[PDB]
């Protein structure tokens, strides 16, 4: 949240409709990189939130990689299923009956998941 | 405002005498019971100096200003008040505006569209000008209060105001002694200096009147307009420090 | 003289007016997730069309602008900034479709 | 406290637009609408012929840098006049019946300063001697010699 902010300063001598980020999605994306290297160990031990004794071996690291990859990065083909579904409707390619034909075919190809009831054309995922 | 007076009657200009008088102090350190020869701009005693008298007789002339002038007034009714100054005095150059309006002494430097013969007319309304346009010098001076009453008799004050031009600088001199000409010597001070630097090569007389334009008239007043010469003097000074007599050089 | 010239001077008379009416209505939201009053709420009637007004009255003039003869990169950028109308593109009855579909979604 | 007002203060505008640098010491005031092209315009507000003062926005809680500055400046320059106003820079005690060094605005020198039964002018500065000496000062602050 601090991450927003110090960007918002920097470009308050620009003119308005220029003021944004580098793209539209970079004003929420510019605060989680500085919020990554705050959430390691070596800079809590400086601050001092922590113990000054604090034993890091092999197994501990491997409970911080799996949390950050939960919200991060096992969501990048969640995130461009229903982006593909998105283009391809606009389009015209899709008739009325093909229009969920599409959605669990295309559920069981990228992420793998198979949806456990079966869906009606009066139904809306 | 351009209308002026039709009813005046002018004199013919005859000439009289100034003999002890004129000296004041030519440098601002004092100097106490010596003999001190300076070199300024100074009147040479027993000249020529033009008598006016004003009472529906009014001597207002037009005269050329080169080198310096003095104005030495004697008053009853108070009619001479202040004096213009200019160039061609119109609105194409500067002009200075000395006048009071009976609250303070007011002096503008602007350009103001003067008429033939302005006059100042208790005072109603004043205004000697057309329109006024490029102001640049003012100066808020001493109040002083008077009476507009119309008196005619004995004079019983003189009135000393001495304009003089070097290198642009203004330094009013005045001495004020009560006592048609009297004598006696007097040693004026220095009051207001004016860091204008405008060329003056014209002046004239205002001239006050009381009771549209048949029913103004005034009193018995008199002024003198002389001319001024770059003459080495000498000077005397007593243990106050007051200049008893001046002596010029080339007369005697 | 040329296009570019008069494209500055149409610009930077929206850059301050577009600081005041930005800052204006969004100090009542700023005070609408602070407060939830029935005084705020007719505010946000009050000044959310203000936003809705300025932004198609600028875009009443600055279509006829071309994009084909401006030199400089910056100001292409901020004019399809401009001229993109979004839902204004439509007819009347089209566009008050438009805008009451939205209330239901939400 | 004493400038900006809550709900907008309308009163000051700049000028925003000029049609070539302009010389110092220089002000321009202008009714007159700027033409940005060759289109012409005659003074009503037209496309591209805009109107050059804009508008301030005053508010409290903007912070630093769009907090309103009010500056003015002194301009120092020389002429053929002397030099008018001066300045204080406070001043010692005085003492008496001791040899001094002088400092005043127009007298340097040296002397013993004992009391003066002479008659004085207000407007003076510094008496003098035959003897080519500087007998007396006028005192600025309260009038004595």
């Amino acid at each position: 949240e601090m991450g927003h902010i110090q960007y918002d300063m920097a470009y308050a001598a620009q003119p308005f409709l220029l003021r944004n980020g580098a793209n539209e999605g970079f004003h929420e994306a510019v605060g989680e990189i500085m919020s990554l290297s705050a959430a390691t160990p070596k800079h809590l031990k400086s601050i001092g939130l922590l113990s000054p004794d604090f034993q890091e071996d092999n197994e501990t690291e491997i409970n911080f990689l799996l949390k950050q990859a939960l919200t991060i990065v096992g969501t990048l083909p969640f995130t461009y299923m229903l982006e593909k579904w998105r283009w391809m409707v606009f389009k015209g390619e899709i008739p009325k009956d093909q229009w969920m034909k599409k959605w669990w075919e295309m559920k069981r190809e990228i992420v793998g998941v198979v949806e456990p009831v079966p869906h009606d054309e009066t139904y809306c995922d | 405002q351009c209308v002026n007076l039709t009813t005046r009657t002018q004199l013919p200009p005859a000439y009289t005498n100034s003999f002890t008088r004129g000296v004041y102090y030519p440098d601002k350190v004092f100097r106490s019971s010596v003999l001190h020869s300076t070199q300024d701009l100074f009147l040479p005693f027993f000249s020529n100096v033009t008598w006016f008298h004003v009472i529906k007789r009014f001597d207002n002339p037009v005269l050329p200003f080169n080198d310096g002038v003095y104005f030495a007034s004697i008053e009853k009714s108070n009619i001479i008040r202040g004096w213009i100054f200019g160039t061609t005095l119109d609105s194409k150059t500067q002009s200075l505006l000395i006048v009071n309006n009976a609250t303070n002494v007011v002096i503008k430097v602007c350009e103001f569209q003067f008429c033939n013969d302005p006059f100042l007319d208790m005072e109603s309304e004043f205004r000697v000008y057309s329109s006024a346009n490029n102001c640049t010098f003012e100066y808020v001076s001493q109040p002083f209060l008077m009476d507009l009453e119309g008196k005619q008799g004995n004079f019983k004050n003189l009135r000393e105001f001495v304009f003089k031009n070097i290198d642009g600088y203004f330094k009013i001199y005045s001495k004020h002694t009560p006592i048609d000409l009297p004598q006696g010597f007097s040693a004026l001070e220095p009051l207001v200096d004016l860091p204008i630097g405008i060329n003056i090569t014209r002046f004239q007389t205002l001239l006050a009147l009381h009771r549209s334009s048949s029913g103004w008239t005034a009193g018995a007043a008199a002024y003198y307009v002389g001319y001024l010469q770059p003459r080495t003097f000498l000077l005397k000074y007593n243990e106050n420090g007051t200049i008893t007599d001046a002596v010029d050089c080339a007369l005697d | 003289s040329t296009i570019e010239e008069q494209a500055k001077t149409f610009l930077d008379k929206f850059n301050h007016e577009a600081e005041d009416l930005f800052y204006q209505s969004s100090l009542a939201s700023w005070n609408y997730n602070t407060n939830i009053t029935e005084e705020n709420v007719q505010n946000m009637n009050n000044a959310g069309d203000k936003w809705s007004a300025f932004l198609k009255e600028q875009s009443t003039l600055a279509q006829m602008y071309p994009l084909q003869e401006i030199q400089n990169l910056t100001v292409k950028l901020q004019l399809q900034a401009l001229q993109q109308n979004g839902s204004s593109v439509l007819s009347e009855d089209k566009s008050k479709r438009l805008n009451t579909i939205l209330n239901t979604m939400s | 406290k004493l400038d900006s007002k809550v709900s907008g203060n309308y009163n000051y505008l700049y000028r925003l637009f000029r049609k070539s640098n302009l010389k110092p010491f220089e002000r321009d005031i202008s009714t007159e609408i700027y033409q940005a092209g060759n289109k012409p315009c005659n003074g009503v507000a037209g496309f591209n012929c805009y109107f050059p003062l804009r508008s301030y926005s005053f508010r409290p809680t903007y912070g630093v840098g769009h907090q309103p500055y009010r500056v003015v400046v002194l301009s120092f320059e020389l002429l053929h006049a002397p030099a008018t106003v001066c300045g204080p820079k406070k001043s010692t005690n005085l003492v008496k019946n001791k040899c001094v060094n002088f400092n005043f605005n127009g007298l340097k020198g040296t002397g013993v300063l004992t009391e003066s039964n002479k008659k004085f002018l207000p407007f003076q500065q510094f008496g003098r001697d035959i003897a080519d000496t500087t007998d007396a000062v006028r005192d600025p602050q309260t009038l004595e010699i």
